[PDB]
């Protein structure tokens, strides 16, 4: 079998500038390579074929070389839209994908805007209050979230998803969902959200008390 | 448009059998060759088979040999993927693809939307739909708890409300149930007058749940 090896894995380039993606099949392939571009959400998006020709659409700044087994694929005046994975595709004989390379879109510093759900009334009747805090907009990706309880720090009953980069604006946003019983929801008054980002001045916490407005 | 529908995924247990079926619509289904495509979560697209215009050359991946047949019905324009013995490395979304015109050259740029199958000896459970409430901009959303297995879909307003909205990916609870919340931020002066409604579609409990979003 044909092994397809892509490099690098991970890749984060800024608005304008461009970058190269390399590929290299365990043997000749000659000319039979293929790139693909995937955004999350939607399905594969075919970009060269013959190692060097734009499918159709696609515009002049996406340029693929190569033959036998070394191939690239340099992509030029870089756009938040194209935040997405890229694969090689050697069919020579039959298909073979690369393991990809993920580009992400290097934009400037934003800020979370930070939001804090209290349980609904409708699910405390399961027994089981979910407490959301939700960062909204923000990069870079990495962010600190620590939730307390009534001033006293949790550790364990929480868990954080992260969206993929936006397309238009090359931001994230995170949500951290604390759970807790129903019994021990009611126990306390104060449930606030603490937030650290290199783009806030200070720590940014939003509560609410338990039962209040 | 041109089109591929992938149907057939579900949750099957290890050891077992489903097949998967693809229909096409809107060109010439008996001038091409097709390809299955999968992706297991958190990996890269892996080609799985392929089976050309006229049925002459049909290729499959090692790992699914004499476990995986692919087949095609011209009359019905539809592909066809007969996948037994599954693994958990067979749990993926699976996509169909047009490869080749005849054999004249690559094409493979129509891709269908893909199909999800699920390995898992788990039971089906459909979720709950809870509201985020609100409190310049204004934040609301919906949470998606407890269910099996991924995925479900999330709208606002039947697809009208897609601007500012974050459909979270779906986190794994301790449980062995998924949740998920998906999120809009809104002009908060609109709070009184627009309607904000999340539609929670879950195909394989056969779910569908519209939650109004008010303020407290
Ligand atoms: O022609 C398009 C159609 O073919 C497949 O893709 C080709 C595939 O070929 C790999 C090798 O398979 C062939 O070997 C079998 C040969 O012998 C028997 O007589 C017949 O079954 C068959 O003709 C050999 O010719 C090939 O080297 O790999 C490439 C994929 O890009 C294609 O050349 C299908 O995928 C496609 O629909």
């Amino acid at each position: 079998e044909i092994v397809m090896t892509q490099s690098p894995a991970t890749l984060s380039v800024s608005p304008g500038e461009r970058a190269t993606l390399s590929c290299r099949a365990s043997r000749s392939i000659r000319s039979a390579l293929a790139w693909y571009q995937h955004k999350p959400g939607q399905a594969p998006r075919l970009l060269i074929f013959g190692a060097s020709t734009r499918a159709t659409g696609i515009p002049a700044r996406f340029s693929g070389s190569g033959s036998g087994t070394d191939f690239t694929l340099t992509v030029s005046s870089i756009r938040s839209e194209d935040s997405a994975v890229y694969y090689c595709q050697q069919y020579d004989f039959w298909y073979t994908f690369g393991q990809g390379t993920k580009l992400e879109i290097k934009r400037t510093v934003a800020a979370p805007s930070v939001f804090i759900f209290p349980p609904s009334d409708e699910q405390l009747k399961s027994g089981t209050a979910s407490v959301v805090c939700l960062l909204n907009n923000f990069y870079p990706r990495e962010a600190k979230v620590q939730w307390k309880v009534d001033n006293a720090l949790q550790s364990g009953n929480s868990q954080e998803s992260v969206t993929e980069q936006d397309s238009k604006d090359s931001t994230y946003s995170l949500s951290s969902t604390l759970t807790l019983s129903k019994a021990d929801y009611e126990k306390h008054k104060v449930y606030a959200c603490e937030v650290t980002h290199q783009g806030l001045s200070s720590p940014v916490t939003k509560s609410f008390n338990r039962g209040e407005c | 448009q041109v089109q591929l529908l992938e149907s057939g995924g579900g949750v099957v247990r290890p050891g077992g059998s489903l097949r998967l079926s693809c229909a096409a619509s809107g060109f010439n289904f008996e001038d091409f060759g097709m390809s299955w495509v999968r992706q297991a979560p958190g990996k890269g697209l892996e080609w799985v088979s392929s089976i050309s215009w006229n049925g002459a050359n049909i290729g499959y991946v090692d790992s699914v040999k004499g476990r995986f047949t692919i087949s095609r019905d011209n009359a019905k324009n539809s592909l066809y993927l007969q996948m037994n013995s599954l693994r958990a490395e067979d749990t993926a979304l699976y996509y169909c693809a047009i490869d080749w015109y005849r054999d004249d050259y690559y094409k493979m740029d129509v891709w269908g939307k893909g199909t999800t199958v699920t390995v898992s000896s788990a039971s089906t459970k459909g979720p709950s739909v809870f509201p985020l409430a609100p409190s310049g901009t204004a934040a609301l959303g919906c949470l998606v708890k407890d269910y099996f297995p991924e995925p479900v879909t999330v709208s606002w307003n039947s697809g009208a409300l897609t601007s500012g909205v974050h459909t979270f990916p779906a986190v794994l609870q301790s449980s062995g149930l998924y949740s998920l919340s998906s999120v809009v931020t809104v002009p908060s002066s609109s709070l009184g007058t627009q309607t904000y409604i999340c539609n929670v579609n879950h195909k394989p409990s056969n779910t569908k749940v519209d939650k109004r979003v008010e303020p407290k």
